[PDB]
């Protein structure tokens, strides 16, 4: 390890990057609703 | 039948949403690597 503190700070920065990629999938999932709702309409 | 050409375009959009599942799972695997050194 290194100092049980400098390595712990790196884990908090990696968790913030997962929220950005996860937020893009939530917005893309709602977009599918409009495309799935427009394709089901008569 | 009819009303099928619109269903073919939705299949292409699902391929981009399915790839996000592999990109979102790879991001969580990166943080797991830090635990091995934590």
């Amino acid at each position: 390890g290194l100092s049980k503190e400098e390595l712990i700070q790196n884990m908090d920065r990696v968790d913030r990057e997962i929220t950005m990629v996860e937020q893009q999938i939530s917005k893309l999932k709602k977009k599918q609703q409009q495309l799935e709702e427009e394709a089901a309409k008569p | 039948k009819k009303e099928m050409e619109e269903r073919m375009s939705l299949e292409e959009t699902k391929e981009q949403i399915l790839k996000l599942e592999e990109k979102l799972l790879a991001l969580q695997e990166e943080k797991h690597q830090l635990f091995l050194q934590l």
